[PDB]
């Protein structure tokens, strides 16, 4: 079995956060239980609710009567509705399959409950100061809310990597990442850093130029 | 509301090591308990499964036992590729119930930070803005002080430090440190510094630059 | 007896 959720980063306070789970390799009305499940910061988690193969469904009380988990059989898709969300919803969503001993988790699906507006990030290259290996870097600042995606040299540079998770420093996030090569490889080879930010559709590859004596 | 309690939320291993983590149920729930491996950027995956088994693809050094209140996953031979979160679960009735998690740390001779500054670049300082970064790449232990000086004098306003999880590669750690100040701010000092104080040495780390460059 | 541990 395949689970993977969807469904919008970031929701309003007080508004109602809804995600979709499309199962492939099985029906839904086969057998088992399917979950949903989350993560907050911190990594605790929390069993949400199920809804069984013959559409029975169950919550976790902490939820109070704001969750509801749908079906569509056709699209053999399930649904988790929960009212009324504050910054405490705000978490990485999982849908699972139980049973039989056996336990399937989706990727999940982050979801952002915040008022705060949806913004692009800027990203600065991060050239050294005017060895036998050259760092470089890349500054990604001012994005809400996460997540982006970065690379360098479109994938192909992976190896010397070294990518810090994003704070949130006012309203805003920032991400940085490094790059270390042998010193003759830069600057006579390109090094560029690929910056997606999917929620602002920003995609961005900036490179790394010397900085002038 | 079974309340399952995992013993310590963070500990240190060598690899060759023999780990146990625990996990102790508030009621009995007889055999009905699973153990998920969760590793960064992963969803949790189950491990053990009816307290004893291990699941489908699990490497024989991973055990697990107990019955009643009391439950234990056991790493024989502790690998670097067992560095990951472990979470107990109890699945002997809704809601069901995970443990906060267990993190692993592996323990490695100590590695003194190389250390790299980048001033601001030209876009972001164009745009009005100015960061200082600080990169310390590929040490341990984890504890590191970071101290930024601008002409000389301290600075904590405006820091932020983000470390990646430890690298099973190599056990190391590395954090990114970024000092944001105005640009005017920037423009009226000289020297920037960032100075890292590690057990490495009785002596930090100095990387400096003037703006004069 | 119910999640991984139910029977189908």
């Amino acid at each position: 079995v395949q689970l993977q959720e969807s469904g919008p980063g970031l929701v309003k306070p007080s508004q109602s956060l809804s995600l979709t789970c499309s199962v492939t390799g099985y029906s839904i009305t086969r057998a088992y239980y399917w979950n949903w499940i989350r993560q907050f910061p911190g990594n605790k988690l929390e069993w949400m609710g199920y809804i069984l193969y013959d559409g029975r469904s169950d919550y976790n009380p902490s939820l109070k009567n704001r969750v509801s988990i749908t079906r569509d059989t056709s699209k053999n898709q399930f649904f988790l509705k929960l009212n009324s969300v504050t910054a405490e919803d705000t978490a990485r969503y999982y849908c699972t399959r139980e049973g039989n001993y056996r336990a399937y988790w989706g990727q999940g699906t982050l979801v952002t409950v915040s008022a705060a507006k949806t913004t692009a990030p800027s990203v600065y290259p991060l050239a050294p100061v005017c060895g036998s290996s050259v760092t470089l870097g890349c500054l990604v600042k001012g994005y809400f809310p996460e997540p982006v995606t970065l690379t360098w040299n479109s994938g192909s540079l992976s190896s010397g990597v070294h990518t810090f998770p994003a704070v949130l420093q006012s309203d805003l996030y920032t991400l940085s990442s490094s790059v270390t090569v042998t010193s003759s490889t830069w600057p006579s080879q390109s090094i560029t850093c690929n910056v997606a930010h999917p929620a602002s559709s920003t995609k961005v590859d900036k490179k790394i130029e010397p900085r002038v004596p | 509301d079974i309340v399952m309690t995992q013993s310590q939320k963070f500990m240190s291993t060598s690899v060759g090591d023999r780990v146990s983590i625990t996990c102790k149920a508030s009621q009995n729930v007889g055999s009905d308990v699973a153990w998920y491996q969760q590793k960064p950027g992963q969803s949790p995956k189950l491990l053990i499964y009816s307290a004893s088994n291990r699941y489908t693809g699990v490497p024989d050094r991973f055990t697990g036992s107990g019955s009643g209140t009391d439950f234990t996953l056991t790493i024989n031979n502790m690998k670097s590729e067992d560095l990951a979160d472990y979470f107990c679960q109890q699945y002997s009735s809704y809601p069901l119930t995970f443990g906060a998690g267990t993190k692993l740390e592996l323990k490695r001779a100590d590695a003194a930070p190389t250390v790299s500054i980048f001033p601001p670049s030209s876009e972001q300082l164009t745009s009005g803005g100015a960061s200082v970064v600080c990169f310390l790449n590929n040490f341990y232990p984890k504890d590191i002080n970071v101290k930024w000086k601008i002409d000389g004098s301290e600075r904590q306003n405006g820091v932020l430090n983000s470390w990646t999880d430890q690298d099973s590669k190599d056990s190391t750690y590395s954090m990114s440190s970024t000092l944001t100040l105005t640009k005017d701010e920037y423009e009226r000092h000289n020297s920037y510094t960032c100075e890292a104080t590690h057990k490495t040495s009785t002596s930090p780390i100095v990387k400096s630059f003037n703006r004069n460059e | 007896a119910v999640g991984i541990g139910a029977v189908f």
